[PDB]
């Protein structure tokens, strides 16, 4: 999913 | 000859990204689970890690080119390159008297007997710790260092990546500052740049044996419930 | 009366489960994430946690019956009830003197200040600790306290149970175990029973409580991260 | 998929 990688890539 | 300035600006740009994300202090380590010397030293390297990943975020994001790129882009270049960035950034704190890595205290002081109690062998400690020596043997400047992390970070030759024609093009131009500066501002550093690209292609075989025995570490649910959920995204194969 | 064999049997099987599962010398939480006083207090609380899941897992797996059920009842009574059988082990570290819970040194001494900074609100630590102190003051023996836990756990009535006879069953001796110890031998404990069996009630609310404000968080991928893999497991949805 | 309380759970 990514979701962490998403959120902090802004 | 001599430099540009979209080309000096690029320099100044990565040097600043650089300091802004790696802590000289290293005063974030007392936050991580405590080192302990079953893989005991899963627990602070995991941490560690994960805190480095976080860095390399923040750093790519400064990197001139890779915030225009896709999300999807992003985080395949990411994924495939995070354990590349965080063995160069390591370099800044290895010893070649100790052969470790030294960070702030004792307490913080990393042998390769370390990393072998988070799951590792000599198969990749081996390499590892004898491509730190010879990149610490390149007295690299902070400029090149830095240029050198991004030149990693945004190689197009990466599994996933789907705008490889862009991301050709922000490299190459990465590459050329990286040149431009090693023969104008590196006395001495005529074989320099060759002997840096040769790093890369060191990076790429560290990073596959460590893929390797992630893999096997991930696939054990005991080990795997010590690490965390950034770095289980990150190193994981669920894209 | 008195009490039988198979009996009590159940309670020195249980006692010694909590004692096998429960440090007394709290000497574990030096391996936490170091506490910290947005949402400081995350990172220590969610390993203490997450090593009390583990606890909980190791004492379930001691309760006479639990190990026969299936995977998935097994999994579907410790995923519902994780958070009631931690915060009624919990009490055994609470003390009345200050409202808090004493865990050895005072690094380890949580207030309600400190849940705070874990993401939750007065709307369940308000309860929490009404409830802490209700409890604290029913003065339970050791085998009454741990015959509650048992009986928390094997509660039939959790969403995802499906066996609900066989351990509706094992609920129902566990709870006639406790009658009749309360009976014989608690001097003063007539109306035990009922303020025992009034706490697990009064767990629901606090866990749906927990539920809410827990769901909120795990949203938050900033605060998600934060958490282990163990906690996302069981207080995740993804059954 | 739980498969680290299956694992706990032996
Ligand atoms: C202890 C040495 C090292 C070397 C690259 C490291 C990483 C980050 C660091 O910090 C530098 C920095 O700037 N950070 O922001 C420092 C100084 C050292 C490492 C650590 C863990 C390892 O194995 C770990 C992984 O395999 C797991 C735990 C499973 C994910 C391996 C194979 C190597
Ligand atoms: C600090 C108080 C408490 C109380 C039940 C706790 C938990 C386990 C404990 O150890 C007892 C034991 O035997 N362990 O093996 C002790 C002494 C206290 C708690 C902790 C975290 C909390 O909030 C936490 C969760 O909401 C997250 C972090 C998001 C998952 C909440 C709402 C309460």
């Amino acid at each position: 999913k990514h979701k962490i990688l998403h959120r902090l890539l802004q | 000859h001599m430099l540009s300035d979209e080309q000096m600006q690029i320099i100044n740009s990565l040097v600043e990204a650089h300091h802004k994300t790696y802590d000289d202090s290293y005063s974030d380590f007392v936050r991580f689970r405590p080192p302990v010397r079953r893989l005991s030293m899963l627990p602070h390297l995991a941490d560690l890690v994960s805190y480095s990943i976080q860095k390399v975020i923040g750093f790519a994001k400064m990197i001139p080119g890779f915030r225009d790129l896709t999300a999807e882009d992003q985080i395949a270049l990411l994924k495939s390159s995070a354990i590349e960035i965080i063995m160069l950034r390591s370099n800044q704190s290895f010893s070649l008297e100790d052969m470790s890595w030294s960070c702030g205290g004792p307490d913080f002081k990393y042998c390769i007997n370390d990393v072998t109690k988070a799951g590792h062998t000599l198969e990749l400690l081996e390499p590892l710790v004898k491509f730190q020596v010879g990149l610490k043997k390149l007295k690299l400047h902070e400029e090149e260092h830095v240029l050198l992390m991004a030149i990693c970070l945004l190689s197009p030759d990466r599994p996933g990546v789907q705008d490889h024609v862009r991301i050709e093009a922000l490299q190459d131009r990465l590459c050329d500052v990286l040149q431009a500066y090693i023969r104008i501002q590196h006395p001495g550093g005529r074989l320099l740049y060759a002997k840096m690209i040769q790093k890369l292609a060191d990076l790429r075989s560290l990073n596959e044996e460590h893929s390797k025995q992630y893999r096997s570490l991930s696939f054990q649910p005991e080990h795997s419930m010590q690490l965390t959920p950034l770095v289980l995204e990150v190193f994981g194969s669920e894209v």
